[PDB]
RNA sequence: GGACAUGGGUUAGUCGAUCCUAAGAGAUAGGGAAGCUCCGUAUGAAAGUUGCACGAUUUUUCGUGCCUCCUAUCGAAAGGGAAUCCGGUUAAUAUUCCGGAACCAGAAGGUGGAAUCAACACGGCAACGUAAAUGAAGUUGGAGACGUCGGCGGGAGCCCUGG
RNA sequence: GAGUUCAGCGCCUCAUGCUGAAUCCGGUGCGCUCUCGACGGCCCUUGAAAAUCCAACGGAAGAAUGGCCUUG
RNA sequence: GUGAAGAGUUUCUUUACUUAAUCAAUGAAGCGGAAUUGGGAUUUAUUUCCCAUAUUCUAGCGUUAAAGUUUCUUCGCGAACUGAUCCGCGUUGA
C-alpha cells in the first residue's frame, strides 16, 4: 500500500505556523521571591496571539539581582487590565490574576495555568474559558487534589503554582464557523490540518477504509490500542460507541 | 523623519526642553511626577504610622 | 557633617537589588571540577572494601615528621653527585685500584614499586612507606598484606609527591628502608616500633572494617531531626 | 575566591606570539602588479581619440586586478601626470579599460604624443 | 536581415549587488552510526568583545587587576536600507560621460561662533522655541515596523476650457 | 545663462557661427493615475524579523586666574 | 547498590536511603543546619517539650553604596571589617 496521511504528519509541511506568535506562555522561573514571599509585576500589555483563542498578557517585573526588568507572557485571566498589579509568590493575596502555590489556597477555588510539577511554568487549564478547581489538600506528604476541565482528578505537589481566575476568551466555541472560509482562516494560523478527506473516499492503497463499489469501511472502525502505525485509524481503543445516551 | 535622518539634526530639534523630553509626553511626565510624589509621601506616612 | 547621612538598603524580598554575594556553592563548575568533587563524594558514600579503606588510616603528624627526617638523611645522589663520583672513580681507576677503593658503601632509601616488592619478598626491607594517593590502587593494595606476611614494618603516608621529593622524583608510589647507619639505628627502631603499634598490630582488625557508607550532607541532619522526636 | 556570578568562565592566558626557528619561505616574492603589470597598453580607437581631444582623458588597458588607486599611482610614476578621476570598465572580451582624466594643467594630447600612439 | 566578414561599443561614493534578517541551510560542543555520514545550533562547552585609569614622562591607547542574560556563518538584484538632479553629447553609454547645481558617510582637526572668572545658556503660565546649549557605564523608550475593504477632503501630473 | 517656437545674415564658409523677438495673463472639476490626511466596517484571520539610527533616566570625569595679556 | 522487618543452612515480598540510573528547570540566584529572637509551656522555670521572614502602591523611580568604627594617621572616591550573622560533602525539584 501507501503511507497514510496520519503517518505523513510527522513534520515538514505539518509543523505549526509560528511566525506571528509572540512567545511561550510560561509563568515564570520558580525563584526565591516566589518560594518565600511575593513579587509584584505590572500588566503593560494585553494582546492577541494568532492561533490561540485566549489573549496573552505581557507583564513587566523587576529583576531582584540585576538592574533590569523582565517581561513575562502570562495567559490572560478574565478581568485583567493593563496597568494592573499582579503578585506571584507564596504570600500573594487570593485575588484574580495572582499566581500562588496550590497548597496556599483554600478548597473550591477556581484557578488557571496550573503547574503539574513545581517549576514547569504552567501546564493545566490554559485554553480560553477553561479552569481548574482545587478539590482538596493533604498536609502529610503535601499534595493537592484538583479537578481538570475534562473532569479528571489529578494529584499535584503542594508547591505547584496557579493563576487565580479563569482564562480570558470566554465561550469561543459557542459561535458557529458558518462557512469553510472561517474554518480556513482559523486553521491557517495554526497548521496544515484542514480540510480533511474521508478515508472511505480514498483508494485502498491510500487508506484502510478506501475501496469498494460503495463507500464503506467493511471492517469494525474500532481498532485495538496495540495497533501498528498505518492501521491505527478510526476509533482507537473505543470503550463504547454510538450516541452517548447519558454519561458522567 | 527616517531613522537615520535624525543623525543629521541638532540636539534641540530632537528633544523638548523638559525632563524626559523627546521620550515621554508632557501629560505623561506630569502624571509621573504627581504619582512619584504622592506615593513617596504615603510611604513616609506608612513608615511613621507603623511604629 | 550634616550632609553625610545614612542611606541604608533593606535588601528584602522585592525591595532592593541584592548586593554582591558569594555564589560558589551555586556556580555551575566545569566538568573536570565537578568530576573530581563528586568523586570524593562517591568515595564518602558506598561501603568501601577493607582492602581499600585501610589506606584512609595514615600516620599522624609527628610520626610522619620523624619518618621524613630519617628519610632526608638517606637520599639518592643527584646529577652533580653522580658526576663527581664517576669522575673520581675514573681518575682513580687509571692510576690505582678499581672504583671500590675510593667509593664508600652507599646508604640510601630504595624506591620503585617492583624493586620494593622484591625487597619485601626477600625480607631485606626493614621499613616500607606506602603512598595513600596512588590513583591506580591495585599497584599498592597488596603491599600491606605482603608486608604483614613477610613480617616487615609498613606504614601508609600521604603525599606520594612528598615521597618522591626525597628520591628527587615527581612521585613515588612506595619507599623502602633496608640499611641504616649506626647513629640512626635507634631512630629506625623507634620508628619501627611506632609504626608496628599502629598498622601491624591492627592488620587483622582492619581486614574486616569496611569504610565509607556515610550518608552525610543534608540527609544526615534530616535523619537526626526525624529521630529526635 | 568570592564569585559574584553563577557561571564559570575561562581565565586569561599569555598567548605568546610566533617566534619561528626557520622561515617557511626562503625568499620573499617580488611586488606583484607594481606598475608595468598594471598598465598594459593604451587604446587609440575613434572613441578614445575623441576622449583625448575633448575630455582630456586617456584610455588604457589596465590589468583585471588593478583598482583606481593602483592605476592612479602607476600613471603618476610612468607618465608624470596627476589624474583627477578614474573610471573603470570591463569590456565584453574580458579585459579592463580605464578612463583616466588629467588635470587642467596637463594636456592629454601632448601626453599621448609623448607616449607614442598619436 | 537577429545570416556571413571585419572593426567598434557597457565609464557610478549617490542605480543595484555588497550590509541585515525571514522561511530555511549549516559548521563548532556533544551524542549515534561498521562507515559513507545522521541528529544537533549557548546544545550538559573553562564558547570574552565589551565596561573601569592601576602603573605613565606630563598632558597620554601601552602591560596587570577586577569583570557583567553578547555572540559562527550562508540565506531577498520585488522585504529593511546613508546619499543626485537638470540640460547636452555618441553610429552605438550615461541618474555612470560633459557643463552646471547638490547630497551622504568616514577621518583628522584648519578656522570662526557659543557656554563655562572660578564647570556645564536662556525665553514662554503652558503646549514649547533657539545658531551653539559639557555628559562614562548601566537601564529604558521610540523609529525601522507592516492586514483588507468603503466613502470623504487635499496636493502633483494628465485631461478640459477663455484670451 | 537652459530647453522650445519663430524670424534673418553670412552662403564652401571654416569654430556652424553671429544677430533679432516670444516663451504671457486666467479658470474649471462626483474627471483619470499616484500620493497624503482625518475616518468608518471585518475577523474563532488581528495581519515578519533583524541590521541601523535617535531620545530619555542616571551621574563617571573635568580644573584658566592675577575683574585683566591667559584653558579645556 | 545500602540498611530494617517479616516466610514456613537458605531467597519471596515490603519499608525505607541515595550515590547508580531517569525526568524537568535555570544566568545551575539564595539548599540544609547552627547562633540571636518573642507570642509561647514547662512550671518557686530552661526555648525544656512549640513555629518564627522585610516590599499590596495608584501604569513613578530603584544599578556603578551611603552610614559605623580603624588603618592610614585622610590629595585619598586609599586598604580591610561591617553595612549583607556563622558553618557546610548536594545547583534545585521529582
Amino acid at each position: 500500500g501507501r503511507v497514510i496521511r496520519a503517518q505523513r504528519k510527522s513534520g515538514g509541511i505539518f509543523q505549526a505556523h509560528t511566525r506571528l506568535r509572540k512567545g511561550a506562555a510560561q509563568l515564570r522561573t520558580l525563584d526565591f521571591a516566589e518560594r518565600h514571599g511575593y513579587i509584584r509585576g505590572v500588566v503593560q500589555k494585553i494582546i492577541h496571539d494568532p492561533g490561540r483563542g485566549a489573549p496573552l498578557a505581557k507583564v513587566a517585573f523587576r529583576n531582584p539581582y540585576h538592574y533590569r526588568t523582565d517581561v513575562e507572557t502570562f495567559v490572560a485571566t478574565e478581568g485583567m487590565y493593563t496597568g494592573q498589579f499582579v503578585y506571584c509568590g507564596k504570600n500573594a493575596a487570593l485575588t484574580v490574576g495572582n499566581v500562588l502555590p496550590v497548597g496556599e489556597m483554600p478548597e473550591g477555588t477556581i484557578i488557571s495555568n496550573v503547574e503539574e510539577k513545581a517549576g514547569d511554568r504552567g501546564a493545566l487549564g490554559r485554553s480560553s474559558g477553561n479552569y481548574v478547581i482545587i478539590v482538596g489538600h493533604d498536609v502529610d506528604t503535601g499534595k493537592t487534589r484538583v479537578k481538570l476541565p475534562s473532569g479528571a482528578k489529578k494529584v499535584v505537589p503542594s508547591s505547584a503554582r496557579g493563576v487565580v481566575g479563569i482564562v480570558a476568551g470566554g465561550g469561543r466555541i459557542d459561535k458557529p464557523l458558518l462557512k469553510a472560509g472561517r474554518a480556513f482562516h482559523k486553521y491557517r494560523v495554526k497548521r496544515n490540518c484542514w480540510p480533511r478527506t474521508r478515508g472511505v473516499a480514498m483508494n485502498p492503497v491510500d487508506h484502510p477504509h478506501g475501496g469498494g463499489n460503495h463507500q464503506h469501511v467493511g471492517h469494525s472502525t474500532t481498532v485495538p490500542r496495540q495497533s501498528a502505525p498505518g492501521q491505527k485509524v478510526g476509533l482507537i481503543a473505543a470503550r463504547r460507541t454510538g450516541l452517548l445516551r447519558g454519561a458522567a | 523623519l527616517r531613522p537615520r535622518e535624525f543623525a543629521r539634526l541638532s540636539h534641540n530639534q530632537k528633544k523638548v526642553q523638559r525632563a524626559y523630553g523627546g521620550c515621554l509626553s508632557a501629560n505623561a511626565v506630569k502624571d509621573r511626577i504627581v504619582r512619584a510624589f504622592l506615593i513617596e509621601e504615603q510611604k513616609i506616612v506608612k513608615q511613621k504610622l507603623k511604629q | 557633617n550634616p550632609l553625610f547621612v545614612s542611606r541604608p538598603r533593606s535588601f528584602g524580598i522585592g525591595q532592593d537589588i541584592q548586593p554582591k554575594r558569594d555564589l560558589s556553592r551555586f556556580v555551575k563548575w566545569p566538568e573536570y571540577i565537578r568530576l573530581q568533587r563528586r568523586r570524593k563524594i562517591l568515595n564518602l558514600r558506598l561501603k568501601v572494601p577493607p582492602a581499600i579503606a585501610q589506606f584512609q588510616k595514615t600516620l599522624d603528624k609527628n610520626t610522619a615528621t620523624q619518618v621524613f627526617k630519617l628519610l632526608n638523611k638517606y637520599r639518592p645522589e643527584t646529577a652533580a653527585e653522580k658526576k663527581q663520583r664517576l669522575v673520581a672513580e675514573a681518575e682513580a681507576v687509571a692510576n690505582g685500584k678499581s672504583a671500590q677503593d675510593v667509593s664508600k658503601k652507599p646508604y640510601n632509601v630504595k624506591y620503585g614499586l617492583n624493586h620494593v616488592v622484591a625487597l619485601i619478598e626477600a625480607k631485606k626491607a626493614k621499613l616500607v612507606l606506602i603512598a595513600s594517593d596512588v590513583d591506580p590502587i591495585e599497584l599498592v593494595v597488596f603491599l600491606p598484606a605482603l608486608c604483614k606476611k613477610m613480617g616487615v614494618p609498613y606504614a601508609i603516608v600521604k603525599n606520594k609527591a612528598r615521597l618522591g621529593t626525597v628520591i628527587h622524583q615527581k612521585t613515588a608510589a612506595v619507599l623502602a628502608v633496608t640499611e641504616v647507619r649506626e647513629e640512626d639505628k635507634n631512630e629506625l627502631a623507634s620508628i619501627v616500633s611506632a609504626v608496628d603499634a599502629n598498622f601491624s598490630a591492627k592488620y587483622d582488625e582492619s581486614r574486616r572494617k569496611w569504610g565509607g557508607g556515610i550518608m552525610g550532607g543534608k540527609t544526615q541532619a534530616l535523619l537526626a531531626k526525624r529521630a529526635k522526636a | 575566591k568570592v564569585r559574584t556570578s553563577t557561571t564559570f568562565r575561562r581565565p586569561k592566558t599569555l598567548q605568546l606570539s610566533r617566534k619561528p626557528k626557520y622561515a617557511r619561505k626562503s625568499v620573499a616574492h617580488a611586488p606583484r602588479l607594481d606598475e608595468y603589470k598594471i598598465i598594459v597598453n593604451p587604446i587609440n580607437s575613434e572613441s578614445a581619440m575623441k576622449k583625448i581631444e575633448d575630455d582630456n582623458t586617456l584610455v588604457f588597458h589596465v590589468h583585471l586586478k588593478a583598482n583606481k588607486f593602483t592605476i592612479k599611482e602607476a600613471v603618476r610614476k610612468l607618465y608624470s601626470v596627476e589624474p583627477v578621476k578614474i573610471n573603470t570598465l570591463i569590456r565584453p572580451n574580458g579585459t579592463k579599460k580605464a578612463f583616466v582624466k588629467l588635470s587642467a594643467d596637463a594636456d592629454a594630447l601632448d601626453v599621448a604624443n609623448r607616449i607614442g600612439f598619436l
